[PDB]
């Protein structure tokens, strides 16, 4: 592939570098219109660029934490992090979801890895090992109550049990309703004056609850679940201008009120390098 | 002796002319066409009003002065009044359709000033008051009227600060989106013409609205010495390839 | 059973490995794909569509002006902007152009630079527009600026003007965040002869300025962006 | 080879190698030859 | 092959042993040119000295140390190793660099092997299980600042977590700007009076910043990591004299001052044996 | 699942084996390589250049 | 002995993989099948037949 | 797979919306008997339907 | 590939892609075409 | 077998066996014959 071709002086009547951008078009100028150039070989595909690649790669979406205790007498076992769960959702913690926002439908299946590491803060003979499940509680499912509810049979629900210190890894079909994800949606869920708007009425998912499988040691153990996600066979439709201010919701486009100049100030002139 | 330049869109029962045009962008380079079978999903057989509907309407004149900030409208919301398009509308379950947008301001060769004309298809609007604060129905729902970016911060409704495009992006990155300039030394109209983008094969009319035109200066108004300091702004649009399923009642929408 | 022995690196997670997984949701059927007009491939293809640069950067809050570059009539052989082509950083650096080159490492390329002018039709102005090859300073007057790439424009019934940064390059790749030694130039504009305006018209004009990469273009080695950042995870 | 029986188990799917930026940089409806003159 | 042909008695006007060594060049001479031989067979390749064989077993490149600890109150986490960051390079640790300078320019790709051990100074009651994250932080990208910033979300830079004790291994293509690394660079970055000389301009590739990802136990915990370096798929150009004294920093190629002869003096004559 | 059975050696680093291992950054394209004079296969061959023995030794 | 690499999720049991594994009891013959009428294959076949809705709801 | 076929007006001797439930049977009415339809297809099995899958896990 | 050798030790089936209905949603003894009258 | 995508991924290269020294160790211009006369 040639990257340049050998183009020398030219005195036309033909004038590739003026154009009407009101057109709404961008046309292909390159180097050999306006300069006189030599061949040149482009020694590269673009492969790295491919949107399979730009999401391609784990991100960390979520970190949670669950602990070990006693739960004898504790009136509420979701509010001791005797267990928890996860609003599921990918545009929480931001890095991927600003690469995500350049596109306004994306279509993937996901792959997880849940990575769980415990720590003791406080005086403990012994680091016990501790298996973790985490279950996908879909929405119509119900929702556990406690740490070792009948929910957690799971006898229809997917769920993975690993260890603490090890990693969990499986992989999800695209789960979504339509055609595509909405990156954004200009909507509400029905013609009433009060609901809200936004994505976070489509991208509906429920969550995964995680609990520790393991009764209580004489120590406390804090669990600390960090899920990462990878978008595999990724399709995606319509770019859009990149985030510029910083993000305040999950699922809201709204920017946070006397926010900072994004472009930076010259120190100096217009006329300054 | 055909020029860029000028031209003419019959649709329907209405024609416009512009004599001097600056070509038309067809958004993503596809063209308005039908629901395919291979696409459908709801069995109901849809409606084709046709040119009762696909014709062009003209939503009331706008003034552009020295201290505009922009406009902004919603699609199909624009229409939800014009004609039989709008009945169709309020009376199907569902709708689809593609549109003509011609935007025109005509000015002098002594005038100076530039609008950019974009259409962003799911335009999702940022509130201002920040953290998750949600934009009421009636506030992205204007009607022919549109969002005047240069109005106050009203409560529930969007934020109109031009340089973040209403949502945390910055207006000089809108190029991305299928659009063209108004400048009026080159220019007097912008035709846009955009097929139905959506992640369903049809959608309600009346809960989402799939694309936002927005009209914005961008060079400022500059008339010649001693001249009005405004030119209106006219903006006329036509539903094209129109398909309506699943009537019955009439719907009842908040305001 | 068949005698297998494990290398180092077992057990290890690596964000960017590619392997398969079994599915959680066996037989489960995705909905059907439908047809949406807009599908992206390559973020290259996305480079080459042009947006405008806040060259004006001068102002002290974000401002729609900050795009307006402005001309006065009347001046002669005087500098109308300048900027270096640090792409990562800048003038560049909010484009959709600078915010994607952000993504990787090192580029390489051409670069598309133009100017649309937006003046009363009765007026008429020439400007030159230098590209300065890195090793030299940004230049101090036309006469330095003409004597690099450059183009006299001359402003008419067209009216954008396509300047090419084409790659004049030692070492094929460059740092996308600013560096020496693969520093890339400079780009100045100076009036040719002067913007003249009509009788009855009065005032500044200006020139819109836009950057998109040539089909040239090479960008390698994805990293994470300097241009977001967030203290606590948001939540609904 | 495959070892698990659904798509979606799968790894990362291979170079588009598609590319196309024209309905990106010239959606416009009628033609623009590079050279010729923008407006006529 | 044969490592010697059998040649006998000569009485010639053709004399292969006096040459000009003004010339350069070393004329191929060979024990059957000056005495009698017998055949004999090399029995032997040159396999073992191949470039790809010399540079390419594993050697140390790096050792640093993170801990794992309380960071309340802790002001400046890189300052207390909360996390610690190697402006990645290889002419740290000397073994390899001599090795490598034995050429001027050398492409190949890196094979990495981290090994991660920890060790407990004062009284534990036991040994956690700490997983560390390395990630690659090349230039540009933003630095951590804390040992849990968004940064470590890694959403675009490869990053793995392997668990102390164990090793991580992966290996990454030929990252240098030009066609060859340069061992060697008898320039400046640009035409300054006062910029710095040498290759720690050109030979530029950001760092590798480690963490452990584990919250705090009730004691501290220092892990140590040593970072290896295969090379693999070499290609050398234009051999160089050995390095004869000792080096005193990265990328110069300055020795230290009253340095001590380096050739070994005789005990006894030039006459000696 | 297909059953196996680890040897001796399982999880050792040897700095002289010579395997696989998955790349840190898929995809990426290295620079082109131009021509150098002067490339070096085995050290055998450099080697046989001769240079300049300090035989007189004796400072 | 071949050389192996384990990835992340190794030793975890998803209660949805669907894979092989050694049989406790080896050699067994498992009574012969006679025909019953009335084998459903999919939930699909069932939910077609039509059952009664307490629409008066009302008690 | 057709999901629905076409169907247009219908003025008919020939009513299959009308049936005696007595009898014990569920006759297979569908959208296309008793109102206008359009073709659409299924684009769907019945995979995860099976009684494999439903007692598989 | 089996690696065992009793078949209890094989994976899930596999989808009957049976499918037939009437026996439980018309279990008539005399046939009842839809569109015919229910009871003649 | 490559279990691997990249080519950075795959083992040691494999003996050059290409090994010629005359590069280094006879860059004259006129050709040396050994046996003849060094200078002429
Ligand atoms: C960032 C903007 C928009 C775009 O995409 C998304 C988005 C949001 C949510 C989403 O869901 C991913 C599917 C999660 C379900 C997987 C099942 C989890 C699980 C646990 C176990 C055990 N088995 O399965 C997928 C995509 N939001
Ligand atoms: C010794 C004299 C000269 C010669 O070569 C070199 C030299 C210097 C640096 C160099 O860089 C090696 C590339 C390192 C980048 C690898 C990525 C690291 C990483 C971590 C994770 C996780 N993924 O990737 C390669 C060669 N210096």
């Amino acid at each position: 592939t040639v990257a340049s071709i050998s183009s020398g002086p030219k005195h036309t009547q033909k004038v590739p570098i003026l154009t009407a951008n009101e057109t709404g078009a961008t046309m292909p100028v390159l180097p050999s219109d306006s300069i006189e150039t030599r061949t040149t070989y482009m020694h590269f595909n673009g492969s790295e660029t491919d949107v399979e690649c730009f999401l391609g790669r784990a991100a960390c979406v979520h970190v949670t934490e669950i602990q070990n205790k006693d739960a004898t007498g504790i009136d509420n076992h979701r509010e001791a992090k005797l267990f928890n769960d996860w609003k599921i959702n990918l545009s929480s913690l931001v890095q991927l979801r600003k690469k995500l926002e350049l596109f306004t439908y994306v279509r993937f299946d996901s792959e997880y890895t849940i990575l769980a590491t415990a720590s003791q803060p406080d005086s403990a003979n012994y680091s016990s090992n501790l298996v973790v499940q985490a279950m996908y509680v879909p929405p119509g499912a119900p929702n556990p109550k406690e740490w070792d509810d009948y929910t957690w049979q799971s006898a229809s629900n997917p769920s993975v049990f690993f260890k603490v210190g090890d990693t969990s890894r499986f992989s999800v079909p695209y789960v979504g309703l339509a055609s595509a994800y909405n990156c954004f949606y200009d909507g509400y869920s029905h013609d009433d004056a009060e609901t809200q708007y936004g994505i976070t009425v489509l991208n509906h998912m429920g969550s995964m609850a995680f609990r520790i499988v393991n009764e209580h040691d004489e120590h406390k153990t804090l669990v600390k679940i960090r899920v990462y996600h990878r978008a595999k066979h990724v399709e995606a439709w319509i770019p859009r201008a990149p985030r510029a201010l910083p993000y305040t919701s999950i699922g809201r486009t709204n920017y946070p009120k006397n926010t900072e100049p994004v472009i930076k100030k010259r120190k100096g002139d217009i006329k300054s390098y | 002796g055909y020029s860029d330049r000028v031209q003419q869109i019959t649709l329907g029962n209405s024609t416009i002319t512009t004599q001097e045009a600056a070509n038309a962008v067809v958004c993503y380079a596809e063209w308005p066409e039908y629901l395919p079978d291979v696409d459908a999903s709801d069995v109901n057989k849809t409606s084709k009003p046709d040119t009762s509907v696909c014709r062009f309407y003209t939503l009331d004149s706008k003034t552009w002065t020295t201290g505009s900030k922009g406009w902004c409208w919603k699609l199909p919301d624009a229409l939800k009044d014009m004609g039989v398009f709008g009945q169709n509308m309020f009376f199907h379950s569902l709708g689809r359709s593609g549109y003509t947008v011609h935007v025109q301001c005509n000015a002098t060769k002594f005038h100076s000033g530039c609008l950019l004309v974009v259409v962003i298809p799911e335009h999702q609007l940022a509130s201002h008051e920040g953290g998750n604060v949600s934009v009421k129905y009636t506030f992205t729902h204007p009607g022919e009227r549109g969002i005047d970016l240069s109005s106050a911060n009203e409560v529930g409704g969007p934020v109109k600060d031009v340089l973040y495009n209403m949502n945390g992006t910055l207006l000089g990155n809108l190029l991305i989106f299928p659009h063209q300039f108004i400048n009026l030394r080159t220019n007097n109209t912008a035709t846009i013409v955009i097929p139905y983008i959506n992640s369903v094969p049809i959608d309600s009319m009346t809960r989402h609205n799939n694309v936002s035109l927005m009209v914005i200066p961008i060079a400022p108004l500059t008339v010649p010495t001693g001249a009005t300091p405004s030119l209106p702004i006219t903006v006329t649009i036509a539903p094209m390839c129109t398909e309506f399923s699943g009537i019955r009642s009439k719907s009842i929408v908040p305001q | 059973g068949l005698p297998t022995t494990t290398l180092p690196g077992s057990g290890q997670f690596l964000t960017t490995d590619d392997r398969q997984s079994p599915s959680a949701l066996p037989n489960y059927e995705p909905t059907p794909r439908i047809h949406i007009p807009g599908k992206v491939h390559n973020l290259l293809e996305i480079i080459q569509v042009d947006t405008l640069i806040p060259m004006n950067n001068t102002h002290t809050k974000d401002e729609v002006n900050s795009y307006l570059i402005p001309l006065n009539a009347n001046r002669q052989n005087e500098q109308v902007f300048g900027t270096n082509l640090f792409i990562g950083d800048g003038v560049f650096k909010t484009t959709l152009l600078g915010e994607i080159v952000q993504y990787y490492t090192h580029w390489s390329g051409s670069l598309r630079f133009s100017l649309m002018y937006t003046g009363p039709a009765l007026s008429s102005a020439k400007l030159i527009l230098a590209y300065t090859p890195p090793g030299a300073r940004g230049p101090q007057d036309r006469r330095e600026a003409m004597l690099g790439t450059h183009v006299v424009w001359d402003i008419g019934l067209q009216s954008t003007i396509v300047m090419t940064i084409p790659w004049t390059s030692g070492v094929q790749f460059r740092y996308t965040d600013p560096d020496t030694y693969t520093s890339a130039g400079f780009l100045s504009c100076w009036y040719q002869t002067s913007l003249i305006l009509p009788p009855e018209t009065t005032g500044q004009v200006y020139l819109l300025s836009f950057i998109s990469a040539c089909p040239d273009f090479k960008l390698r080695l994805m990293k994470d962006t300097q241009t977001i950042s967030q203290t606590v995870a948001l939540t609904e | 080879i495959n070892y698990y029986k659904d798509a979606a188990s799968t790894s990362s799917a291979g170079q588009s190698l598609s590319m196309d930026p024209s309905k990106f940089t010239e959606p416009v409806k009628d033609l623009m030859l590079k050279g010729a003159p923008a407006l006529n």
